[PDB]
RNA sequence: CGGAUUGGGGUCUGCAACCCGACCCCAUGAAGCCGGAAUCGCUAGUAAUCGCGGAUCAGCCAUGCCGCGGUGAAUACGUU
RNA sequence: CGCGGGGUGGAGCAGCCUGGUAGCUCGUCGGGCUCAUAACCCGAAGGUCGUCGGUUCAAAUCCGGCCCCCGCAACCA
RNA sequence: CGCGGGGUGGAGCAGCCUGGUAGCUCGUCGGGCUCAUAACCCGAAGGUCGUCGGUUCAAAUCCGGCCCCCGCAACCA
RNA sequence: UCCUAAAAGGUAACGGAGGCGCCCAAAGGUCCCCUCAGGCGGGACGGAAAUCCGCCGGAGAGCGCAAGGGUAGAAGGGGGCCUGACUGCGAGGCCUGCAAGCCGAGCAGGGGCGAAAGCCGGGCCUAGUGAACCGGUGGUCCCGUGUGGAAGGGCCAUCGA
RNA sequence: UCCCCCGUGCCCAUAGCGGCGUGGAACCACCCGUUCCCAUUCCGAACACGGAAGUGAAACGCGCCAGCGCCGAUGGUACUGGGCGGGCGACCGCCUGGGAGAGUAGGUCGGUGCGGGGG
């Protein structure tokens, strides 16, 4: 399953890859935008 | 037997390792000329030898056929021969010791070891055992 | 008769030999695994490649049970 | 179990070989590449008292003196076979204090 | 706790093991 | 709790007699009882952690110590085990923890063993060590009857500092190990 | 409950109880929790049930047979 | 992708309107009855009614999202 | 020489795609109804999954080779 | 991937053999700890092979999958914390007709683990893939046909072989 | 200068396996205990802390041994750049320069650099 990590409190993205049925319903790892620096990132 | 599959031909350059000395037995048979000796050829000599001195001593066979023999069924060019038609062979180079006889008289070894030479595609020679060992 | 396969050659091996000047960080040896280990001013990348970290000359050294090493003996 | 010691070696310079017996503690500041020691502030071999942990601190600050006595700074700490914990840690504790 | 091995053939032994109400049937004294 | 019958038995009784029979040189050539380990190869409660717990805490009482688990490695289709999921309930114990257990054992367990006849004389592994299997685990002190929901036994091993096992035989007999001889 | 099986010890008949008797005592304590498709008996002092005797015969493998009494039902609309 | 309508007993579907309701057929076992399968008659067990959240006194029912199968056309550099 | 399909209790078929458990019918064996046999009723047993080798923890089931059965194919000169 | 391939690299045939069109939020980063296979002996169920103890046992195990190279002075097994499976770059090279593929020190930002030295720009490594064009969704210094918007387009990100 | 031991690097088996002997005065190990720092998927086994008493058993240092492992010539042959000749061939021979693997003779239970304590 292909994925694209949005930044929280914003609207950025990242090169991602969930795994759906394998224990990965969630997804909110930490990442780093160009506006500001370093924050959480949802699945989306 | 086991190994794996079909095997390239490869040449028969000088009889370097192609050879040995008499291991066991009173006498033996040596190859004067390089060749692929077939399974059939081997057994041919064997059974010959026994048949000569019925209920006889002991025949050793220092050579052994493990090269696969490929061959095409009367066709042209796709793939490598299903091969194995003569089946298998042994690389005998000048010098090699092929058969040892023991437990018999000379006149028996000479004769039998000679008769065997008639089945082999090669010029050969029968040795006593000099003494040269190691 | 299935067999016509193969992969394309990867062209690997030592790229710079012993007693050869080297610039800042040019590759020195491309190797399958660890046929060679790092050394003085010589790191290695993901593919086990071995490259210079400084200028100077390349020298090899066999350390027996240890391995075969390659490093740059700088100068300036 | 000299993995530690190896990694450290491929870091560059100034190894701090804290050795430690059942009532002892030492430290060579050794420079490889040539295989030579400099500062060597021992303890049981030096003179100090008897209380390991306590003993550490000084034997650490002991190197300290003899270090700047030559111009030194690379902390490269050979946390040998021993975990960074007591007498070993404390050996550093002071080695850095001074 | 100090255990109490009570057996019908004397041999009352003490040791250590939670709750010392150890009624042993036929201990090693017999 | 440094002190006890069996603890001292070894020192002030066995120990000196070993010097008689063999008579060494250094005090550290005299064979030490110094390691004993329980175990419960249970492919039985392998399925559920329910039947698996009671056997562990039950074990805990008899040993007095906190039992450990042991997982499988290979994979056995013939008896339904793969990665390491399952279980064997082993627990190592030494020092005074072991002397206290051995007292119970050699003087309460072996006794209450149905038709006991003495530990098999052959259970020595050529080197100074001894092991033994047990069925019913209830032949242990604190273990109540209404407590057991299954007759799950187990087996134990005891290590020496001896090299040969005659010394271990001698050592263990003296220490109160009733051998069938 | 049920008393099969097995061990052990013993009495009696009879020249003789290995094969093969019957009984006693201890111990051992089996399958069996009411039985598939199917099928037998009996219309009143009957069935069911509970004992007693006798022929035979040293003894008895009788739970068999022949006979005896004790307690004592159910149900027959109807002849497809 | 957006459109549409459902996941109800060992099998589906009725119940989903316009909330106050799990029943149907066959199946399983038992009983009645037959020369007999079977037909037939009496009775019983086998449904978070895909899922979580919300309205309501009350839902399978109304509502959101989700999980899945079916169907609709329509697009594929 | 090619390509495709298949070898499973005594007979004929299922299972293999999507590895854990070999099922259906006849037949076989025991018992019952009958005067008897057939039918019908009750109960049971029976399979190295062509053979050799591999992958797997595990192979009828996946992969490779040999052997046998079936279907197609073998043209222009 | 290995052989053919003739000890640099390369190198053909309807030459000999086998895989790929993935997978893993832990199978990733780091800090600490740990070392197999297998053989003999001893062990209640087990039983050639579960788990237990002893001894011997330098790599014949293991490294998600083919094969090779490597490898326990870890790349292998466990744990604690974690998310560098970063953003802005990129000296210098390998490889190469072109296009493409590959390795990469170090700098800034900002962060993870660690006592520190230091390590981190995914996975021991070499397969797990698709130029351009056309279009979709998110965004955004830009363009917007007289002017202001809007339509549309560009740029960055990603999507449909 | 010398010797013993301790920590560390180097050549990377002629250093190793096993056998036998040896030292605890200093050093090192084990040993005492687990209050505290800290620790066991369970066990102070391990790591960790306090610390005399005991010990050289284990480990380790040292030394002697060759049985195993490891090193191993010389001579000679295979093969072979370069040059030439022969057989239909499968092949074979000569010249010039190079030259192993195996096996043999034999070697080995190591050598050495820096620092520190000890006479
Ligand atoms: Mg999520
Ligand atoms: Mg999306
Ligand atoms: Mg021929
Ligand atoms: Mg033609
Ligand atoms: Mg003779
Ligand atoms: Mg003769
Ligand atoms: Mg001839
Ligand atoms: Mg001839
Ligand atoms: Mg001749
Ligand atoms: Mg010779
Ligand atoms: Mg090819
Ligand atoms: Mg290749
Ligand atoms: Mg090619
Ligand atoms: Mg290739
Ligand atoms: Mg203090
Ligand atoms: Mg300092
Ligand atoms: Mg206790
Ligand atoms: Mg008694
Ligand atoms: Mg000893
Ligand atoms: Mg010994
Ligand atoms: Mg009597
Ligand atoms: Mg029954
Ligand atoms: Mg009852
Ligand atoms: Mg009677
Ligand atoms: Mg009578
Ligand atoms: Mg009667
Ligand atoms: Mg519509
Ligand atoms: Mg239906
Ligand atoms: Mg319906
Ligand atoms: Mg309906
Ligand atoms: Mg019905
Ligand atoms: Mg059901
Ligand atoms: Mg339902
Ligand atoms: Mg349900
Ligand atoms: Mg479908
Ligand atoms: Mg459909
Ligand atoms: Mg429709
Ligand atoms: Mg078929
Ligand atoms: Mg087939
Ligand atoms: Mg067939
Ligand atoms: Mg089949
Ligand atoms: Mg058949
Ligand atoms: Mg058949
Ligand atoms: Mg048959
Ligand atoms: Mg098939
Ligand atoms: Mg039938
Ligand atoms: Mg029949
Ligand atoms: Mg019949
Ligand atoms: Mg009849
Ligand atoms: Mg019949
Ligand atoms: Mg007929
Ligand atoms: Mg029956
Ligand atoms: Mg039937
Ligand atoms: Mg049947
Ligand atoms: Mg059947
Ligand atoms: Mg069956
Ligand atoms: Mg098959
Ligand atoms: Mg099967
Ligand atoms: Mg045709
Ligand atoms: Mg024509
Ligand atoms: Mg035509
Ligand atoms: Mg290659
Ligand atoms: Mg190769
Ligand atoms: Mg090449
Ligand atoms: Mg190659
Ligand atoms: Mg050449
Ligand atoms: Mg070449
Ligand atoms: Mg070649
Ligand atoms: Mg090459
Ligand atoms: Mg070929
Ligand atoms: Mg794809
Ligand atoms: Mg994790
Ligand atoms: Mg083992
Ligand atoms: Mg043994
Ligand atoms: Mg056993
Ligand atoms: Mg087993
Ligand atoms: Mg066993
Ligand atoms: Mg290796
Ligand atoms: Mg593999
Ligand atoms: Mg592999
Ligand atoms: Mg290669
Ligand atoms: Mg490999
Ligand atoms: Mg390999
Ligand atoms: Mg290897
Ligand atoms: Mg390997
Ligand atoms: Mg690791
Ligand atoms: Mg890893
Ligand atoms: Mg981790
Ligand atoms: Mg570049
Ligand atoms: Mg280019
Ligand atoms: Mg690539
Ligand atoms: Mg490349
Ligand atoms: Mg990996
Ligand atoms: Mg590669
Ligand atoms: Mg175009
Ligand atoms: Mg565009
Ligand atoms: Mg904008
Ligand atoms: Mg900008
Ligand atoms: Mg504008
Ligand atoms: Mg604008
Ligand atoms: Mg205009
Ligand atoms: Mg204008
Ligand atoms: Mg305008
Ligand atoms: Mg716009
Ligand atoms: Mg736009
Ligand atoms: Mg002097
Ligand atoms: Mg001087
Ligand atoms: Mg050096
Ligand atoms: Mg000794
Ligand atoms: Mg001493
Ligand atoms: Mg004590
Ligand atoms: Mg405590
Ligand atoms: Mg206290
Ligand atoms: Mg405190
Ligand atoms: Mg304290
Ligand atoms: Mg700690
Ligand atoms: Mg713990
Ligand atoms: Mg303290
Ligand atoms: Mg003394
Ligand atoms: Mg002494
Ligand atoms: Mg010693
Ligand atoms: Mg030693
Ligand atoms: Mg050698
Ligand atoms: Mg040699
Ligand atoms: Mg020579
Ligand atoms: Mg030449
Ligand atoms: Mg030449
Ligand atoms: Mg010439
Ligand atoms: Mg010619
Ligand atoms: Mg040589
Ligand atoms: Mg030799
Ligand atoms: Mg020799
Ligand atoms: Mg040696
Ligand atoms: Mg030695
Ligand atoms: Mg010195
Ligand atoms: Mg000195
Ligand atoms: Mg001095």
């Amino acid at each position: 399953l292909l994925l694209e990590c949005t930044e929280c409190k914003r609207r950025n993205y990242a090169t991602e890859k969930n795994k759906r049925n394998t224990p990965n319903k969630l997804e909110l790892r930490k990442y780093c935008p160009w506006c500001r620096k370093h924050t959480v990132h949802r699945e989306v | 037997r086991m190994k794996y599959r079909k095997q390239q031909r490869g040449r028969l350059k000088g009889a370097t390792k192609g050879g040995d000395y008499v291991a066991f037995g009173d006498f033996g048979l040596v190859a004067l000329e390089p060749a692929w000796i077939t399974a059939q050829q081997i057994e041919a000599a064997r059974v010959a030898m026994v048949r000569h001195f019925r209920r006889g001593g002991k025949i050793f066979i220092r050579i052994f056929p493990d090269k696969p023999y490929t061959k095409k069924p009367l066709e042209v060019r796709m793939g490598k021969g299903k091969g194995n038609v003569e089946g298998y062979v042994a690389v005998v180079k000048p010098g090699r010791v092929m058969f040892e006889v023991a437990g018999v008289t000379e006149e028996q070894a000479m004769e039998a070891l000679r008769i065997a030479g008639h089945k082999l595609p090669i010029k050969t020679k029968i040795v006593r055992r000099d003494a040269y060992d190691e | 008769t299935k067999n016509g396969r193969d992969s394309q050659a990867k062209r690997l091996g030592v790229k710079r030999y012993e007693g050869q000047v080297v610039r800042a960080g040019n590759i020195l040896v491309r190797q399958r695994g660890t046929r060679f280990k790092p050394g003085k001013n010589v790191g290695m990348g993901r593919d086990f490649t071995l490259f210079a970290l400084v200028d100077g000359v390349v020298e090899f050294q066999d350390r027996g049970r240890l391995g075969r090493y390659v490093h740059v003996r700088p100068l300036a | 179990k000299f993995r530690v010691r190896n990694r450290i070696k491929r870091t560059g310079r100034l190894r701090l070989s804290v050795f430690r017996s059942l009532k002892h503690i030492y430290a060579q500041i050794i420079d490889d590449e040539k295989g030579v020691t400099l500062v060597s502030a021992s303890s049981l071999a030096l003179k100090l008292k008897g209380n390991k942990t306590e003993v550490a601190r000084q034997v650490g600050r002991a190197l300290a003196e003899k270090a700047l006595a030559l111009g030194i700074k690379q902390v490269a700490f050979d946390r040998g076979p021993y975990k960074y914990h007591g007498r070993v840690k404390a050996l550093a504790e002071g080695a850095r204090e001074g | 706790v100090p255990a109490r091995i009570i057996c019908g053939c004397g041999n009352v032994i003490e040791t250590y093991s939670t709750k010392p109400e150890i009624y042993v049937e036929v201990c090693s004294k017999c | 709790p440094l002190d006890l019958a069996l603890k001292r038995k070894y020192y002030e009784e066995v120990r000196p007699e070993l010097i008689r029979r063999f008579g060494y040189q250094n005090v550290w050539e005299v064979p030490r009882l110094e390691k004993v380990v329980i175990n419960q190869g249970l492919g039985e409660a392998k399925e559920d952690a329910r039947i698996l717990e009671k056997a562990a805490q039950e074990l805990a009482l008899i040993t007095g110590q906190k039992p450990a688990v042991t997982r499988a490695k290979k994979s056995i289709s013939n008896f339904k085990l793969r990665k390491g999921m399952p279980i064997g309930l082993r627990v190592t114990l030494r020092r005074d923890r072991m002397w206290i257990f051995l007292e119970k054992l050699l003087n309460v367990a072996l006794p209450r063993i149905r038709d006991f006849r003495g530990l098999n004389p052959n259970s020595f592994d050529g080197r100074g060590n001894y092991n033994l299997g047990l069925r019913e685990q209830l032949i242990f002190p604190e273990i109540t009857y209404d407590m057991v929901d299954a007759l799950r036994g187990m087996d134990i091993a005891v290590v020496t500092t001896a090299e040969t096992d005659e010394e271990a035989r001698a050592l263990l007999e003296l220490l109160g190990f009733p051998f069938r001889k």
